[PDB]
């Protein structure tokens, strides 16, 4: 009996050093992993700026079924990143001169969601990388901002996709060591007063300088949620809406006219090792556009248009919205910009205005 | 005596040389031996015996036409060793005549030219006849320029080359080959006077009335012209000018020295009875564009100065009144700050016609040198033929395979419009 | 004296310089002895250029007769101008090539480069100032395309500044003549792209179409096909041998016609060409011979340039008359067809007068075309070439004979690529 | 305290027995996400190569030395690290050319050393490391600072010794991705457009053929291609090539200085468990002088080698144009870097500048070509 004893004194020590060899194998080719992964952040990073901005996106939008009747404009396309629009009246055709703007992508009312996604998922990477991104839907009041951002059940928006493509890499980066807490804000932005859309108990609400870090920004009193699935902030998303008093039905201007911010913080964590991130994404759904309150909307205007001038100081304490985004409009980051326009006559004089502010952005930088 | 001497190289250089110098031994009764049955001694170093041997340098890449002129009449007169020949041709190219056959030749050409300078008393200046698209007259013509340049400087320099036609490309590498050779020569050609084959081609048109011009009649004129300028050595005049005068009376700046030549008298025999040919008649009528030797429009653009060589019974008074009209005329542009450049070259030795010519007995004829802003458009259009043929690098690989580098095409392009630049500043 | 060494290859190469051989002959006033009796002294001017000096006042031709079936010569030697060679020209073997070029270029070729080399180096050094070379040949059989195919890689490596002229007759679009001609001529042009820089294409079924319909001819035989092409080949070379307004040269077109190495493919064209009974009705003038010489009716080869554009055109001429009608000609030419001429080369024609016009005739025009309706034939090639590839017909043959099938592929390939070019410069 | 030790012995074995296999599956799982994660970056490092190059320009200006410091050098400006402005200080060169401006991917101080250029070589061997065809090119007139930056000297070596050096430990790493790399040294020459052998000095004829798996991938027989085994056997290949390739450089300038070596190092990259065959190759290919050709000696030869630049030049610009058909067959050099010069493959373009006055027209030369490939 104390031959099989021998033998099992030799498998233990054999064992051990397998396993030793086996570990210490293991954490090299981890380490590896690491070394790999924060080579790839920067790329995708540099890739966005050797692409330049991503603003300057124009989505046309198809008519309804309510909207047949209507008269609509002549629609020209040019390549896939420049598009033009003449009127139907002729008169007008000939004084009117050149309606041509030149986009970095041009949407065409055929374009599905999974399109605009398109875009918008390498984004979601420099978000991982520690890196402020925000996504604007701008254009008149129906043009579909809110389709392009929230959509419907049957074709999800923007916010939907993100969160599935969120959670996708950061289950499949548990195996590369970062941790990773999602921290969700919804606020409204009525006119320069901040409501939040995940409590009914009203309160008073401000904009202070960040303790840790002079240029960021953080809200008091904001509900500050942690998301842990992605039927978690679905439901989060469901309070926001049903908080926001949609009264579309009945005095339809102030639903309208309050801008709709979503914060989404990634903050990422790495034990054994040293990692700070606070990157954000700022889904924010602009309101109308339309020609008169305006004081962040107009300030938005102003403070994009300084920022490829690469002027020396930049209003953002001139509006809470411009302010709320502070740090959300710095210079390492990317930005993107998506025009929403309504392929109608009775909005063409509309559909110019959301235009030539893009005119003013290839003109400027 | 203020002795000169003339170069030819290239078909057109030798063939107008031909012309020439048999219009030459008419002018003063030379026989095609070299004897008369002074005045010729500028040209002609007469020796002892009756051969008064022409001061020509006859220059050829090939032996053909040079071997042509050793077969005709005048084989006897011209020194056998002044006739140079190679044996292949620069075949179009200015790489060729300027760098592979140019250098293998050029000690001989240059130890015969120094020859003939050693032997002429007082030195007048240079002729030198040649084209533009010809790749001998580019090449070899620009080195030999180059090498006088630094052999002399400042002696007399003397371009009579002819432009390539505006419409009509007969060589299809014309333009590299015109680009690099005013390139090279710009800056050691004294004075370069135009010539335009399409011009002359519609002048023998519609004023000599000949239905089948063939480049003899050309060569015809082309002496006719070269006889004009040189009346005033070879001849007594009441103004005689010679040609140091031409670079002070014509030139303002050094790179602007591209005048145009012009004839007035080229009436036809048939037509020559039903006009008087009055000086002043005569002196507009080179002022006429269809009279012009060059493809351009004189109306478009300002003169920068007139050199006006008359010969034959002309009164003064009566040039001095046709100059005035012309100043009064509204369609003769000038520019302001040189008013008063219409220098005379006054004559009264009335041109030869040759046997068998075109040409009729003319009593009195003037030769226009017209330098004028006409030629910048000709210069402009020149250098878009040849980005069109740097634009896809056609013909390069010759080029940079036989002398050269197309860094060298790209610096002769921007010399030109460094040249188009320059030209149209002063223009204004 | 830039004398040119002339070399044939292939019995239908030797049968086309008999026939250019007598014709010279015929303009330089030779008797089959080779005793001058000419009255014009230019000819002796430039009797040098094809004929060596030889005792008590007779010439001899600088030409190669080189062959691997020895009965084409004799036919030759015994038919008239035979004897006029000097008989150690004859290089021959006695196996023969068969129509492959297999045998032509690795077995026959190699037992015989060396004795056809000596005797080209023997000429060559003959010579004051060596111009350059013609070959003539067809690319149909295999010992004109395999001869031809050695020797001008051979003497280009030797005698690299020299020009090559290959007067090479392409394969006829729908008459063929041999089952494997796309495997000979498909081979054949591999080294043409690499080792000359000028080659004119001559298509038997345009030639065809010459005598039949614009000559009405009723018997083409050979020798009148042959005549058309020497006629034409002669008149390449009159402004060397003889002077003229614009004294040209094979050196003149060469930088010419070529705008690129590779596309050094010509169409040759003779301009008047009178049928037996309509010379009375046709005035002779420079107009008649413009025109009859733009026609694709007229075009030695198969191809109509209509359907692509002419990148360089060449123009010499015979005989006497003014410069000025063909400057305006020319340019008048120009302008109706600027469909027909390629936009990036404005004023693309040269013109090379000469003062010599054929013994018999008063005007002659060599046409030399650059255009890009070549591809065309090409593709037709390249299709029959491709059609009998993948399916290995005659394959054992060529394979056999020791020789890789992927280089098969290179033959495609290159001239693949010489045809992606005339599209791209088309446009 | 024997029958006790059996059970709690039995009780290890399974303790670690389960601890192999709960290492051994996450040990592929991390393997394999190495891969894609290599691969990763393998796709995103060329699409920065692609935005903002693919063709990418250098310009290189060499310091004068001490005494030729107080010799004549035309006026150098830098308006930032892209963009370098160079003047003749000649007054008639002044009215003539003008203000010489112009743009590059990046301007080299002649202080700069050699810090940079081997910043630049990270980025060029992941393409290497990325399996792709990557060529660089150092043209330029003699004496310029070619021979200075590719090969170098003991105290600052050049591109070579420092790519070498950086390749080998470089695939250490990738030795430990279970990756096999087998790395193939090819050297010759290209003069008077006929091309011998820098390892043997037997004369053989060369003759550039097509290889046999594809069309676009081309070899060269009868060849000296040696298997690389460790550096130092490498470095060693790099030293024979110099005193094989003995001949003047600026004493006579007849050979050297006018000459075009390729220097071809094909990475054949392998990994058992993956049965994945990663395949590159990279040409260290310095390019001969662009000096206009005055010596009448040999000039013949001198136009063909101005012919394999000029070639190189209108091949290059054929790329950037989009043409459909690139001339690659015009010249021996073209055609044997076809490879590395169409498609997904990458070129450094490498220049170099004299700054003395006498040199400013052949500086001119040099930059206003290599300034037309970054206008377009
Ligand atoms: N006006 C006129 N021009 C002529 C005459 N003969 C030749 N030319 C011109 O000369 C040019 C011919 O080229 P050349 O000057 O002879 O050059 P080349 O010696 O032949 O050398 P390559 O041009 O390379 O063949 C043509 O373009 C004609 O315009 C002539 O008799 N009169
Ligand atoms: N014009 C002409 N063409 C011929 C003549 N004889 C043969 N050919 C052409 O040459 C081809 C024959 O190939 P060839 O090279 O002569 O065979 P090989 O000598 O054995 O290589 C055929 O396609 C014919 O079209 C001839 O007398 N005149
Ligand atoms: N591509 C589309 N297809 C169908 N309906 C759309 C589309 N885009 C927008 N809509 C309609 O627009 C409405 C959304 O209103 P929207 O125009 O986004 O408000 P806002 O004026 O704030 O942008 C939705 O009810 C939807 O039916
Ligand atoms: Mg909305």
């Amino acid at each position: 009996l104390s031959t099989e004893v021998v033998h099992l004194r030799q498998r233990t020590e054999e064992l051990l050093r397998c396993n030793e060899q086996q570990a210490a194998e293991l954490e090299t080719c981890k380490e590896q992993l690491f070394q790999s992964n924060m080579e790839r952040k920067e790329l995708h990073n540099t890739v966005m700026d050797l692409r330049g901005n991503i603003r300057v996106f124009c989505r046309i939008r198809p008519p309804l079924e309510s909207e047949e009747n209507r008269m609509c404009c002549t629609w020209t396309y040019h390549d896939e990143s420049t598009v033009e629009l003449q009127s139907i009246d002729a008169q007008a055709k000939s004084k009117m001169g050149q309606q041509i703007f030149s986009f970095d992508q041009v949407f065409h009312p055929l374009s599905s969601q999974s399109d605009i996604f398109e875009m918008v998922s390498p984004l979601i990477q420099s978000a991982l990388d520690g890196y402020n991104i925000c996504i604007f839907a701008y254009g008149q009041t129906g043009s579909g901002k809110t389709y392009t951002m929230d959509g419907v059940p049957e074709s999800v928006g923007v916010i939907p996709r993100t969160v599935d493509l969120l959670f996708d890499s950061i289950r499949g980066y548990r195996n590369l060591g970062w941790e990773y807490e999602i921290k969700a804000t919804f606020l409204e932005i009525k006119n320069e007063v901040l409501y939040d859309l995940l409590s009914n108990e009203q309160k008073d609400m401000e904009i202070r300088m960040a303790k840790n870090n002079k240029n960021d920004i953080y809200v008091s009193n904001i509900t500050e949620e942690t998301v842990l699935d992605p039927n978690h902030l679905r439901h989060l998303m469901h309070t926001a809406k049903m908080n926001r008093a949609t009264a579309s039905t009945a005095g339809n201007e102030r639903s309208s006219r309050s801008h709709a911010v979503t914060k989404l913080e990634l903050i990422g964590r790495h034990a054994e090792k040293q990692e700070i991130s606070v990157g954000s994404i700022n889904l924010v759904d602009l309101a109308g556009s339309e020609s008169p309150i305006n004081r962040s909307l107009s300030e938005l205007t102003n403070v994009i248009l300084a920022l490829l001038q690469k002027q020396d100081h930049i209003p953002y304490r001139n509006s809470k919205l411009t302010h709320l985004l502070m740090p959300s409009l710095g210079g390492n980051s990317k930005t993107l910009m998506f025009i929403n326009v309504s392929p109608f006559q009775d909005c063409f004089q509309e559909s110019v205005k959301s235009l030539r502010f893009a005119a003013s952005v290839n003109s400027c930088k | 005596m203020r002795e000169c001497i003339s170069i030819h190289v290239g078909q057109a250089g030798v063939q107008i040389g031909n012309a020439c110098w048999e219009l030459y031994c008419l002018e003063h009764g030379i026989q095609p031996d070299g004897q008369m049955p002074d005045s010729f001694n500028t040209f002609f170093s007469e020796t002892g015996a009756g051969k008064h041997v022409p001061r020509a340098v006859f220059v050829d890449l090939e032996p053909t036409v040079i071997d042509e002129v050793r077969t005709g009449t005048y084989r006897q007169l011209f020194h056998p060793e002044q006739l140079i020949t190679g044996k292949e041709d620069a075949a179009n190219n200015y790489a060729r005549g300027h760098y592979t056959i140019g250098k293998e030749i050029i000690d001989l050409v240059l130890d015969r030219i120094r020859k003939l300078a050693d032997q002429c008393t007082g030195l007048q200046g240079f002729l030198v006849f040649h084209s533009f698209g010809g790749g001998t007259g580019s090449g070899f013509t620009s080195l030999l320029m180059e090498r006088l340049s630094v052999d002399y400087g400042k002696k007399s320099k003397l371009e009579f080359s002819i432009y390539p036609a505006p419409q009509v490309s007969t060589a299809v590498v014309e333009p590299y080959n015109s680009i690099l050779t005013t390139h090279t020569t710009l800056e050691h050609s004294d004075c370069a006077f135009m010539v335009d084959n399409e011009a002359i081609y519609d002048i023998c048109r519609r004023n000599l009335d000949i239905e089948r011009p063939t480049y003899t009649n050309l060569n015809r004129l082309i002496s006719q012209i070269v006889s004009s300028i040189t009346a005033s050595l070879r001849f007594d005049g009441a103004l005689n000018v010679d040609l140091t005068e031409f670079q002070t009376n014509l030139v303002p700046y050094p790179r602007i020295h591209f005048p145009l030549a012009t004839y007035a008298p080229v009436i036809s025999a048939e037509k020559a009875y039903h006009e008087q040919l009055s000086v002043a008649e005569i002196t507009n009528a080179c002022f006429e564009p269809a009279n012009q030797m060059v493809k351009c429009d004189p109306r478009h653009g300002k003169y920068m100065a007139c050199c006006l060589l008359y010969r034959g019974d002309v009164v003064p008074k009566d040039v001095n009144a046709a100059i005035a009209t012309i100043k009064t005329k509204r369609s003769i542009q000038f520019v302001d700050w040189c008013p008063t450049g219409f220098k005379v070259g006054i004559n009264y030795q009335p041109p030869t016609v040759v046997p068998g010519g075109d040409l009729a007995k003319v009593q009195r004829a003037v030769c226009m040198l017209s330098n004028t802003t006409a030629i910048a458009e000709a210069w402009a259009r020149l250098d878009h033929k040849f980005d069109l043929m740097y634009a896809k690098r056609a013909f390069v690989h010759w080029y940079v395979g036989e002398g050269m580098e197309e860094g060298e095409f790209s610096e002769a392009r921007e010399d030109m419009a460094a040249l188009e630049k320059d030209y149209e500043e002063v223009g204004v | 004296m830039r004398e040119i060494v002339h070399i044939q290859a292939g019995q239908c190469g030797n049968q086309i310089g008999a026939k250019f051989w007598e014709v010279i002959s015929d303009e330089h006033g030779i008797d089959p002895t080779g005793t001058y009796h000419g009255d014009s002294d230019l000819q002796l001017d430039r009797i040098s250029v094809y004929y060596n000096e030889a005792t008590g006042g007779k010439y001899v031709p600088r030409a190669i007769l080189v062959d691997l079936e020895p009965g084409t010569m004799d036919s030759v030697r015994s038919g008239p101008f035979g004897q006029i060679f000097r008989p150690d020209n004859f290089v021959f073997g006695q196996s023969g090539a068969g129509n492959n070029w297999a045998k032509g270029h690795y077995t026959e070729g190699a037992e015989l480069v060396d004795s056809v080399l000596d005797v080209v180096r023997k000429e060559a050094e003959s010579c004051d100032c060596l111009q350059g070379f013609q070959l003539t040949h067809s690319l149909g059989g295999g010992t004109g395309s395999g001869m031809g195919t050695l020797l001008i890689s051979k003497i280009r490596e030797e005698y690299p500044d020299r020009i090559m002229n290959t007067f090479s007759v392409v394969p006829s679009p729908k008459v063929s003549d041999t089952v494997v001609e796309p495997y000979n001529a498909t081979l054949s042009v591999h080294q043409l792209v690499e080792n000359t820089d000028e080659t004119y294409c001559i298509d038997n079924e345009a030639l065809y179409d010459i005598c039949f319909r614009t000559l009405k001819l009723t018997t083409p035989t050979y020798g009148d096909l042959n005549h058309l092409v020497s006629a034409t080949m002669s008149g390449v070379t009159t402004c060397l041998r003889f002077p003229g307004q614009l004294n040209a040269d094979l050196r003149k077109l060469a930088v010419n016609m070529v705008p690129f190495p590779r596309l050094h493919f010509f169409m040759p064209g003779f301009a008047p060409l009178t049928s037996r009974g309509s010379q009375q009705y046709r005035a002779l003038t420079v107009p008649e011979l413009t025109q009859q010489v733009f026609d694709a009716k007229n075009m030695m080869a198969a191809c109509d340039p209509r359907h692509g554009r002419y990148l360089t055109v060449a123009a010499v001429f015979r005989g006497r008359m003014s410069m000025k009608e063909v400057d305006e000609q020319m340019l008048n030419v120009q302008n109706k067809n600027s469909s027909y001429f390629v936009e990036w080369i404005p004023n693309n024609v040269k013109t090379a007068v000469c003062d010599i016009p054929p013994r018999g005739l008063k005007m002659a025009v060599t046409f030399i075309g650059n255009s890009t309706a070549i591809q065309e034939l090409f593709k037709r090639i390249s299709e029959q070439f491709t059609a009998m590839f993948r399916r290995k017909a005659f394959l054992h043959w060529y394979t056999g004979e020791g020789m890789d099938e992927m280089e098969f592929t290179e033959a495609e390939s290159n001239m693949n690529d010489l045809v992606s070019e005339y599209q791209q410069y088309q446009d």
